[PDB]
């Protein structure tokens, strides 16, 4: 393992000498620059070399015909054009009850529930992820929205706050239910 | 040693027909664009005519044209044959 | 479509094949074999892992540099052409029309360094009445790979190979196109063609025999101390080989006082290590070898290092 | 039955080998072109092309995805993947084993790579891939500079002095702060001195003396 | 009508949102029938639906609809003469493609459309029938049945108005046919669109170059017999008179280049108007004005016709723009060969005036190297300047370099190793390195060659080679001995012209001979210099130290480095032994390859190859035998064995048939190169006729009478046959069938060869 | 889509009359209008090579054998005009842009006039002028006597079309789906009606109406001066009273009424056999086919069929019936009389 997430090739480019710009001699102009190739520094900081994960960002998946997947923040949103909401919420419940995840709290009235830790089994990665999720059903466009929010994410004990995973494993949960439906 | 050719071609008559008070567009029109300029501070058009056929040595005329700020008043400095 | 080696000019056409054979430089006993023929062969897949092919062929073979030695003049000798004794340059030539058929099996996972799947080819050849020497041979080669770890980086693999030839109708097998053993893909301890009946002039040099059996077993291990980028171009395995080849024509003891080469009991077993590295200039093969049980008048290659082929 | 072929292809991408995953994804894309997951299948196919290193089809898939999807949140991935593909095509050669310097060879892949990385760093400043992009850009510029210096050095050994000063001026206008231009500067000085132009030579000498080395 | 709700029925692919977006009427609107009709024909105008109904439920407005069937497959059946993918390509463009839907009103139009295509390519009997198969989930598979119509012959071509040139000669110089010969079944009685324009153009050119000033085609007719079984092409032309030529005029700004223009524009008074001569003089004046920098001129040539004298004069109006200076010469393509070697081979510098032939000499020099597959020069202009141009080159690499290296070590046997490696670009640096190594058990051959074709930048090349070889004779007891030879050579070569090379160098050669059975030739060499060995007893020895000096002259002028199609090549090398040695001789040998094409495509080329070479000793010394010349085998003269031509040795007790070679060799081959219309290059098939001759110039006939007298070279060998050459990623290979029609008793013939060659 | 099998022979009257002499070397695979003509006990006939044999009406006697082919001396004239005889001249047209006028007796007098293109049309005699419709959209008019007055009308721009005459006017078809009427002195009065959306669109004028077919197959009737009263439904039709008998481009034989095109009926048992023109002969319809059979058709409703193989090549030229004889020319290049 560990290979699938890193860029191919050496990291030698990282070592490259710092661009020092030469100071002007007395009474002589240097065409400082004309063309492109100028470089803006932002200091990041993001991962560099192998450390950077290059796995394809998970996309929220809409199995149902005419279903909208939108993702923002820690929330995966699946919109589906149906009649009533109060009946789909427990279909979701049947799916998750088939998957046997642990339910810390629940609420049929608010149609929302809070799960315990969820342990994933991905081959592409070495240290498995834990997810705490709140899952809820809220109709917004007279068609309902199944929403998944990754409350707490944990990579082998240490709580993680990197961006990609938040998506990839919010979306994991999303694709789990979507598939289930 | 193959024939080395360098710079832009010049003739007596074309090098004679530039005088003080000409704009940059006419001299450029009458001699072509300068292959080398001065990128340091001033602006002077260097018209070097260097050619060196094998085992014969060099003949070179250097036409250095120094402008005003606004591309008029072409001072004409001619160094005909090198030493 | 055409390959010039130290052995052959093999021109292949798309089937017109002309093959030049010169064992004067090569490890077989000295003879020259220049051959031209054309065959056409219809293959038929059955299940996208197995196929057959029927083929009719014509083959001419000509031989003009026969070093005189018995157990090759016998092939001439049954044929009617009387042999000349102790002459340098003889010449005979015959045509063979030949039907060939085979079966192949593949289930290999990838193209280089397999870790799972199978491989077999099973191929045989019978001439048609209308040729002037009828004979029978049939052969199989088979490789298979089975991992023992969940990452497919510890994998035992074995291969065995089996060859048999015969002559029916009262006529015997041509001494050319005979099986050989000993090269660096049959038993990596010996020289190229060293397992076999010996040449016997009118010496230690392996002419070959009509039946062959071979089997290898090898344990692929991961390479411990390899660089970062190079993970899958560097294979390292350990292996013990054995193989045998023996003849069927000369099993009578009419030439007494010679090992007579009809007893495959001497098994010729040799264990050593292999390292097999795809480099950006070519493939490399490297064997440290020990003839763990060897047989008299045979040649050894303890350290073999080839770049190419 | 696309759901099962997709589950197979995702379990073989996460766990199994590359050739099988690429084959499965291409099959799924051919069978269902306008699928519900028609984006992520092309994404995974691109990833598989890049990792298996058949490069022409990787580039063709990148360009297809860009033409068809000009607006998507994860466009940084396809942009940095085209940059990776171009740089791999540039510096994928066997001279690395021998260790002979590879600045003289044709720089056209480096040009496109630089272009793509610059576009990336301009458009999307707060993405994950900025630091590696900046490092790649700096290395590529240093390369291109050394290439220019090489050509200048050749024309110095040949002798054609106008071409020399022209190439050094181009290098100083394009790559102002890099190691190759400093080194080259004495070549420009020499070229000026060789012809009888004793005004530019003194300026070049002053600039050299200003930046000691 | 108050709409409090909108409800849908029949939606499948089209989601609620798209429909709801499409409608003018909206929830909460007060609606009349007008607003419903608009809504209906609005919904219909989205391309999504087949039939639609917008009706009023109790309070709700119900939109009923059935979506168009979704294409899942497009299959093709009977389309002999059109690619499925191309046919698909047209279809996806027109509108129909997988994933989209089918307007069931347009199948007719699809059919008629494709049918229309087929009509517009000749087959008026063409019939395309679309079968539409339904599947579940409102899916559909549309199969297009294509039936080619009965072939319609192009029965005849008619030319009305001609009076001096017959019709069948113009049809023999057309491309379209009316009567194809039954013995020539290579062409068919076909009809196309661009071929008609090509025929009109070639007829106009055939009438314009014969000397006809006024000539204009009026109209062309394409008739059809009313069953789509025949096409009639009829042109109606007219011709005025046969004219003459009087004189040329020149006018314009051309910058003093007038003498050569007046010299090349001469025309004979009494010669007539020509069609291809005017455009030839115009392309010549353009190429000449381009040979000084004026790369983009403006030259137009129109004549003013005088009808009273039946003679016309023409003027050319030259307009040469200002000079063009090269600014950047970049190279694209070179992936393993460094940038320096291409700049060294470039002859057009940077920052100078553009010489359009100085830029072509560099292209020819890059082509003649042999590293590269194809080279083309393309001239590109930067738009940021009036007169400044860039020259670019596109190269495609060609790899001919092969590692075969193998070492095999034993305890109980000597170390064996096989090594073949030669390279004409090690790492693109420009060198040539080569090593060969064989040691089976008794022979041992090893040589190392490195050379550098640019040790300076002018072209002064130096290189050297080192070789050692020896073998024990006791493997085949036929005129073989114990030979031990180690030697090193250092060669320096420089060019004195842009074509001709010269090369000098020193060399140390050490030869050791032992265990040679007596035949009279080698002893004739021993009897002059050395000892008096015992006549019937073996185990004699002889060593020699040699300090050779060698000179060479080369004339290389070809187009391509490996498959040359023009020019010729001359090679002359010769070595002399300096005083301070053991034996003293001089050898002279001369290669000559001449190529001449006959056409302007450069496909059928004649190939002449000539090889001459001569040897003699100094001052009674007698030209050591082991250095002699052998002919025979492929690539020297085909249709024999290797090294079989020449004299044959005379053993002391007294005759056998081993060939030992001679002092003086003459070989010449004539080859005709023919194409091969099956391969898409690398193949080359030729017929060859070739003569070989080797003899010995010190064979006294006062001693021997029945033994064959060799010194009179009238015993010329010959051969003929077909040769096919082909290059491999292993290397250049050649195999040839040869049948020697004139041979001599003793020539060990053979009829199939295969070796490296070249 | 292919050839239809032959109707049954319920023969009520058998044709067993023929006398044949070959001419020329046939027409071959070209489409042309080479059809013999009879007047005054002499039948004249031609072939592509240029042979022109005159035969007695009874048996084929009274022969003279001219050659009209002309860097070769006797280069093949490519006769494709078809033959007309009136008042003592034979008129023939060529694809080398020549009209020949040969004297009737010996064929010695041969006077020609280069015309503007292929003269693929039947020459038409009238009023002392011979009208030629040319392949490149021209109408050219030659003198009967010497060929001096050549006035020309252009037409826009596959079918040549014969002209006809009525009370001093020429009525002419055209190659652009257009029918035009030109006054045959200089074309003074000229109108032009579009009657279309190859085919010899030759009109015949009964009761001041022009009837003309079209290559897309709508038949139109126009008033001779104006052309307003119109109904709309190789073609060659005839008039013999108040009935039209026609053969369409869909090859089905069908008779129509004279007024409006009621009373259609189909006899398509000869479908796609590539029929020639029909003729009225002895109160019955006769039609030829390409595969080499003749067919006789009754007139009441078109039911009976009398089919015989007569000539091995086939028919592609118009039969002619006058003076009690029905003469037909085959692709092989012979002649046949018929009676019944």
């Amino acid at each position: 393992s560990r290979y699938k997430r890193q860029v191919s090739g050496d990291e030698a480019y990282l070592e490259a000498a710092p661009l020092a710009e030469l100071h002007a001699p007395a009474g002589m102009i240097l065409p400082v620059t004309s063309g492109d190739y100028a470089i803006p520094v932002t200091n990041g900081s993001g991962a560099v070399g192998k450390a950077l994960d290059i796995r394809p960002p998970a996309q929220p998946l809409a199995l149902v015909s005419g279903a909208r997947t939108q993702f923002t923040g820690d929330t995966a949103s699946l919109l589906v054009e149906n009649g009533r909401g109060n009946t789909l919420w427990p279909q979701v419940v049947s799916v998750l009850q088939a998957k046997n995840y642990t339910i810390t709290q629940r609420d049929d009235a608010g149609q929302t529930l809070t799960t315990d830790w969820v342990q994933w089994n991905r081959l592409d990665e070495d240290e498995q992820y834990r997810g705490r999720y709140q899952i809820s059903v809220k109709p917004q466009g007279y068609q309902q929205a199944v929403t998944v929010k990754l409350l707490n994410l944990e990579q082998a004990g240490k709580p993680v706050a990197d961006a990609a995973s938040m998506q990839r494993y919010s979306t994991e949960m999303m694709n789990v239910i979507s598939a289930g439906l | 040693r193959p024939d080395i050719n360098q710079g832009n071609y010049l003739t007596a008559n074309d090098v004679s027909k530039i005088r003080v008070g000409m704009t940059q567009q006419q001299v450029a029109y009458a001699l072509g664009t300068p292959l080398m300029s001065d990128p340091f501070g001033t602006n002077t058009w260097f018209y070097v005519f260097r050619q060196q056929p094998g085992h014969e040595g060099v003949t070179q005329q250097t036409l250095t044209l120094t402008f005003n700020s606004s591309g008029v008043l072409t001072n004409i400095d001619n160094k005909p044959a090198l030493s | 479509n055409g390959t010039k080696n130290d052995y052959q000019c093999y021109a292949e056409l798309s089937r017109l094949f002309y093959n030049d054979f010169q064992a004067d430089d090569a490890d077989l006993s000295d003879y020259t074999n220049k051959s031209y023929g054309t065959d056409v062969t219809l293959g038929f897949p059955i299940n996208e892992y197995n196929s057959l092919r029927a083929g009719l062929g014509y083959v001419h073979n000509s031989l003009s540099n026969m070093q005189p030695q018995v157990a090759m003049w016998r092939y001439l000798y049954s044929m009617g052409e009387h042999p000349s004794t102790s002459d340098q340059d003889n010449s005979f030539k015959t045509d063979d029309f030949t039907f060939n058929y085979g079966w192949t099996y593949n289930k290999l996972d990838r193209g280089y360094f397999p870790t799972d799947g199978s491989r077999v080819n099973l191929t045989g050849k019978v001439t048609i009445p209308g040729s002037d020497n009828e004979y029978y041979k049939v052969t199989l080669d088979t490789a298979t790979y089975v991992p023992i770890d969940d990452d497919h980086k510890w994998v035992v693999l074995g291969r065995t190979r089996w060859g048999y030839g015969d002559g029916l109708g009262g006529k015997e097998m041509p001494f050319y196109e005979n099986f050989y053993a000993g090269g660096s893909s049959t038993v990596r301890g010996f020289q190229s063609n060293t397992i076999g009946p010996k040449a016997v002039y009118f010496s230690d040099d392996a002419v070959g025999g009509n039946a062959m059996a071979v089997a290898s077993l090898e344990f692929i291990t991961p390479t411990p101390f390899i660089s970062d980028k190079y993970a899958n171009s560097v294979r390292t395995s350990f292996f013990w080989d054995m193989g045998t080849v023996w003849d069927t024509n000369w099993d009578s003891s009419q030439y007494s006082g010679y090992p007579d080469y009809s007893d495959p009991s001497n098994i010729r077993m040799s264990a050593g290590i292999a390292l097999q590295w795809m480099s950006p200039l070519g493939p490399l093969v490297f064997s440290y070898a020990q003839p763990f049980k060897k047989y008299d008048g045979d040649k050894a290659e303890q350290f073999q290092f080839n770049i190419g082929k | 039955p696309p759901n099962e072929i997709y589950a197979t292809a995702q379990q073989k991408l996460q766990d199994g080998n590359w050739r099988q995953a690429i084959t499965q994804l291409e099959a799924l894309d051919n069978r269902y072109p306008f699928g519900p997951y028609s984006q992520q299948v092309q994404l995974d196919l691109i990833y598989a092309y890049y990792k298996n290193a058949d490069l022409p089809l990787a580039q063709a898939a990148i360009d297809r995805f860009i033409r068809l999807n000009p607006t998507h949140p994860n466009i940084d991935y396809v942009m940095y993947m085209r940059g990776l593909t171009n740089m791999a095509l540039d510096d994928s050669a066997l001279q690395g084993f021998f260790g002979v310097d590879r600045s003289d060879r044709d720089p056209q892949h480096a040009r496109a790579a630089f272009s793509d990385f610059s576009k990336l760093v301009r458009g999307y400043p707060n993405s994950q891939y900025t630091t590696d992009a900046t490092k790649r850009l700096v290395f590529l510029k240093d390369r291109l500079a050394k290439y220019e210096y090489s050509v200048a050095e050749y024309y110095t050994e040949r002798g054609a002095w106008v071409a020399v000063v022209n190439r050094v001026e181009g290098m100083l206008r394009d790559y102002p702060d890099t190691q190759a231009t400093r080194d080259a500067l004495p070549l420009m000085e020499n070229a000026y001195r060789q012809m009888q132009m004793n005004a530019q030579a003194e300026k070049v000498a002053k600039i050299i003396a200003a930046n000691s080395s | 009508f108050v709409v409090k709700d909108i409800h849908f029925e029949g939606l499948q692919r089209v989601a609620v949102g798209a429909a709801l977006l499409s409608m003018p009427v909206r929830t909460g609107d007060t609606v009349n029938d007008e607003d419903i009709s608009n809504t209906i024909r609005a919904l219909f105008a989205t391309g999504n639906f087949e039939d639609v109904r917008v009706l009023r439920d109790g309070d709700t407005l119900l939109v009923q609809v059935k979506e168009r069937p979704t294409i899942a497959s497009i299959t093709f059946s009977g389309n002999k003469s059109v690619k499925d993918d191309m046919l698909k390509q047209n279809l996806e463009a027109s509108g129909v493609r997988v994933g989209e839907s089918l307007d069931r009103t347009t199948i007719a139009d699809i059919e008629k459309g494709l049918e229309d295509f087929y009509y517009s390519v000749g087959k008026y009997s063409a019939s395309v029938k679309a079968v539409v198969t339904p599947l579940p989930r409102n899916r559909v598979d549309l199969k297009l049945v294509f039936q080619e119509g009965v072939s319609a012959e192009i029965q005849q071509i008619n030319i009305v108005g001609n009076h001096a040139f017959t019709t069948d000669e113009l049809i023999s110089h057309f491309q379209l046919r009316d009567e194809v010969p039954w013995w020539n079944v290579v062409g068919d009685r076909k009809y196309q669109k661009q071929k008609l324009a090509g025929d009109l153009e070639t007829l106009r050119s055939y009438y314009l170059d014969r000397g006809y000033a006024r000539f204009n085609i009026d109209s062309t007719q394409v008739s059809l017999t009313p069953d789509k079984k025949g096409i009639y092409v009829t042109v109606n032309i007219t011709e005025g008179d046969q004219y003459k030529l009087s004189g040329v005029e020149v006018s314009g700004n051309l910058a003093g280049h007038s003498a050569e223009i007046e010299q090349l524009t001469k025309i004979e008074p009494g010669e007539l108007y020509n069609g291809t001569k005017v455009t030839k003089m115009e392309d010549d004046i353009k190429k000449l004005l381009g040979r000084y920098g004026y790369a983009y001129p403006r030259v137009q040539s129109m004549p003013e016709i005088n009808d009273a004298d039946k003679t016309v004069k023409l003027r050319v109006n030259v307009d040469a723009g200002n000079r063009f200076y090269v600014r950047k010469i970049r190279f694209e393509g070179n992936d393993t060969s460094k940038d320096a070697v291409l700049r060294r081979e470039m002859r057009q510098m940077e920052g100078a005036w553009l010489g359009s032939d100085l830029v072509d000499q560099g292209k020819e020099r890059l082509n003649r190297l042999g590293f590269f597959e194809t080279v083309d020069t393309d001239t590109q202009r930067v738009p940021g300047s009036p007169d400044q141009v860039d020259v670019v080159y596109k190269v495609k690499e060609r790899n001919t370099g092969s590692f075969n290296f193998g070492i095999g070590y034993g305890t109980e046997s000597g170390v064996s190793f096989q090594a073949g490696v030669q390279q004409d670009n090690w790492l693109g640096t420009g060198y040539a390195v080569g090593i060969n190594g064989t040691k089976n058990d008794y022979q041992t051959y090893a040589e190392l060659s490195v050379t550098n074709p640019y040790f300076t930048v002018d072209g002064v090349s130096l290189g050297g080679r080192l070789f050692y070889n020896d073998f024990q004779a006791d493997d085949a007891d036929l005129s073989d001995y114990t030979n031990k030879s180690y030697g090193t050579d250092v060669t320096l070569g420089f060019p004195i012209n842009e074509y001709n090379s010269l090369r000098a160098g020193l060399g140390y050669v050490h030869n050791s001979l032992s265990n040679m059975q007596p035949q009279v030739a080698m002893w004739r060499y021993l009897y002059s210099m050395g000892e008096h060995p015992s006549t019937s007893d073996q185990d004699n020895s002889f060593k020699t130290d040699d300090f050779t000096f060698n000179y060479g002259w080369t004339y290389n002028k070809l187009d391509r480095g490996y498959f040359p199609t023009d020019g010729s090549r001359v090679n002359l090398t010769g070595k002399v032994t300096i005083p301070g040695s053991d034996n003293e001789y001089y050898k002279v040998t001369l290669d000559t390859a001449t190529y001449v094409p006959i056409d302007d495509d450069h496909k059928w080329v004649v190939l002449g190859r000539t090889r001459w070479g001569y040897g003699d000793g100094l001052g009674g010394k007698e030209m050591p035998f082991y250095e002699n010349f052998y002919a025979g085998g492929s690539s020297t003269v085909r249709g024999f064995q290797s090294n079989t031509i020449g004299p044959k040795a005379v053993y002391f007790p007294s005759k056998s048939d081993d060939a030992v070679g001679g002092n003086a060799m003459a070989v010449a081959s004539l080859e005709f190169i023919t194409p091969t219309p099956f391969i898409s290059n690398s193949v080359r098939t030729s017929f060859f006729w070739d003569m070989g001759t080797v003899w010995d110039t010190n064979w006294d006939s006062s001693q021997y009478s029945g033994y064959p007298d060799y010194s009179d070279p009238s015993n010329i060998r010959m051969s003929a046959g077909i040769a096919l050459q082909w290059m491999s990623p292993l290397g250049p290979l050649v195999f040839s069938y040869a049948q020697p029609f004139k041979k001599y008793d003793g020539d060990k013939a053979e009829q199939f060869q295969c070796n490296i060659g070249k | 889509v292919k050839m239809s099998p032959l109707p049954t022979v319920e023969n009520q009257f058998t044709p067993t009359t023929a006398w044949s002499t070959s001419v020329g070397s046939g027409i071959g695979n070209f489409y042309s209008n080479l059809h013999p003509a009879l007047a005054d006990n002499v039948v004249y006939a031609a072939d592509r090579a240029g042979l022109v044999k005159a035969l007695n009406a009874d048996d084929g006697k009274e022969i003279w054998s001219v050659s009209l082919a002309e860097w070769f001396s006797k280069e093949p004239a490519l006769l494709s005009g078809g033959v007309t005889v009136s008042g003592g001249h034979v008129y023939i047209g060529s694809e080398k842009a020549q009209v020949y006028a040969l004297n009737t007796s010996d064929g010695t007098v041969a006077w020609q006039t280069k015309v503007a293109g292929e003269a693929l049309s039947r020459p038409v005699v009238s009023d002392g002028l011979v009208l030629i419709h040319t392949s490149n959209g021209q109408l050219q008019a030659l003198n009967e006597a010497d060929g001096a007055v050549k006035w020309t009308v252009n037409l826009d721009m596959r079918g040549e079309s014969a002209p006809t005459t009525a009370f001093g006017a020429a009525v002419v078809g055209g190659d652009n789906g257009r029918v035009s009427a030109v006054l045959m002195e200089q074309g003074q009065m000229i109108w032009q009606q579009r009657i279309s959306q190859d085919v010899d669109t030759t009109p015949v004028v009964v009761n001041g109406v022009v009837f003309a077919l079209a290559y897309n197959g709508n038949l139109t009737a126009l008033d001779l001066r104006s052309g307003q009263i119109m109904w709309k439904r190789v073609n060659d039709f005839i008039v013999d009273g108040n009935r039209i008998y026609l053969v369409d481009q869909n090859d089905r034989v069908m008779a129509l009424t004279i007024d409006g095109g009621v009373t259609l009926w189909t006899q398509s048992d000869l479908l796609h056999r590539l029929l020639t023109s029909p003729v009225l002969y002895n109160g019955n319809l006769v039609v030829g086919d390409s595969e080499g059979y003749l067919h006789w058709i009754n007139v009441e409703d078109g039911r009976f069929v009398a089919q015989q193989k007569v000539d091995s090549s086939g028919f592609q030229t118009e039969p002619v019936a006058a003076d009690g004889k029905l003469l037909i020319q085959a692709k092989d290049g012979t002649v046949y009389s018929i009676t019944r």
